[PDB]
Formats: structure tokens, C-alpha cells, sequence
């Protein structure tokens, strides 16, 4: 979420993520950080009707976070440090 | 006014065929390129949903040459064309 | 009883209520009368996506 190729450490919530940074060494302390607007995320795990995952569906080079279910795809994009 | 020469790039704004060379001055849209693509890693939505068809060489030849009056325009003396 | 309502208690009006009838649900209808008719509830759990 970092966009650094490092795999950061993250628990997503509706409305915030809790992100904590790779350093390379360890982690780096936890920040949470807030969603704009009205913007609501997926969290994985909480509908088994549909797919969350994180994947680039954009070809950015960036993971997404993307809601998969019959009828539609949703991809939140990622601007990094937590934001979507 | 200020100078002698121009290269302009065209993104669709005035007609490529082979009939009629294009004008220095143009007007009407550019056109919208079906593989329309973002990029993230600078925290925002940087979007790209056009690209260039030609590219062409203007000369202010009233501002080169002698006895040359009206400056109706810089005079196209060169294009390329591209096609996707 | 199939319905969606608010509550009409006195600390419930802004309690949300679903509701359901079993015999709806054709819970009976899935497996041959011939296994049994006694057929009744052991557990009951709830995923709220």
C-alpha cells in the first residue's frame, strides 16, 4: 500500500485501514488512516457472495482493492499510503 | 509572432488525410483513445485518454523569407503521420 | 410474518426487525416424509454479511 514493492502490513475496515508500513527490517508504527468523502471499503471475508482481493485490474503497477460478485466489478483505487 | 519555427503535435484536433495539408491554426477536439489508462504513484489519478496522430513542422515563412506580407499563418513544410 | 418493520416497544421503535415464517422457509419439503416426521431445530446461527 506503500507502492514501494514491499509488503505492508494492513487491516482494512469500512471506513479506515490500519496500515503499517514495511521499513525493510521491520514495521514501521502503525498509522490509521482515514478514507475520504464517503468512500467505503470492502473488507474481505465479510460476504461470501463475492470476491474482495487486492490486484492490479487497472494496469498501473499497483494493487486495487477489487469487489468481484455476479453482476458487477468495483475496484478502489490505490494512491498509496492507505488511501483508496 | 516571436518565433521562426513550430513543431505541433496532434491529438486528432485537425484532418491527417492526404488530400489537404493541415493549418498552423486549428479548432474542434482531440480524440479519445479506447486503451484510456491511469497511473497512480504520485497519489493521484494521472489519466491519459488520448494520443498523438501526427506531428508536424510549421515555418513563420513571413518572418524568414523576403517580401512577404498578409502572416496568415506559419506554413506547414513537413508532417508525419502515425496510425494506431 | 415475512416482513421488515420497525418495533412497537417503548425502547424499541428504533430497533429494526425482520422477520420469518418457518413454515415458509420449506425446510420439511427437502428430504422424503418416509425418513421421519418428527423434525425439529437442534441450532441456530446467524452470518450477517
Amino acid at each position: 500500500l506503500m507502492g514501494a514493492g514491499l509488503s505492508d502490513l494492513v487491516l482494512i475496515g469500512p471506513k479506515s485501514v490500519r496500515l503499517y508500513a514495511n521499513t525493510r527490517d521491520g514495521f514501521a508504527k502503525g498509522k490509521d488512516v482515514v478514507q475520504s468523502g464517503e468512500i467505503t471499503l470492502p473488507v474481505p471475508g465479510a460476504d461470501p457472495r463475492k470476491l474482495v482481493a487486492f490486484s492490479d485490474v487497472l494496469g498501473s503497477g499497483q494493487a486495487h482493492l477489487v469487489e468481484v460478485s455476479a453482476t458487477k466489478v468495483t475496484c478502489w483505487p490505490n494512491l498509496g499510503r492507505g488511501r483508496f | 509572432a516571436d518565433w521562426l519555427f513550430y513543431l505541433v503535435f496532434d491529438y486528432g484536433e485537425r484532418s491527417n488525410n492526404l488530400k489537404t495539408p493541415p493549418a498552423f491554426s486549428t479548432t474542434g477536439s482531440w480524440l479519445c483513445r479506447q486503451d484510456r489508462f491511469s497511473r497512480y504513484e504520485y497519489g493521484f489519478e494521472i489519466r491519459t485518454r488520448r494520443l498523438c496522430r501526427q506531428v508536424l513542422m510549421y515555418h513563420h515563412l513571413q518572418a524568414l523569407d523576403s517580401k512577404i506580407t498578409e502572416h496568415n499563418g506559419p506554413t506547414l513544410v513537413s508532417r508525419l503521420i502515425l496510425n494506431y | 410474518n415475512n416482513n421488515l418493520a420497525f418495533g412497537a416497544g417503548t425502547d424499541t421503535k428504533t430497533s429494526l426487525q425482520a422477520s420469518v415464517s418457518f413454515a415458509d422457509l420449506k425446510i420439511r419439503e427437502d428430504y422424503p416424509a418416509s425418513l421421519g416426521k418428527i423434525r425439529r431445530i437442534k441450532q441456530i446461527s446467524v452470518t450477517l454479511p
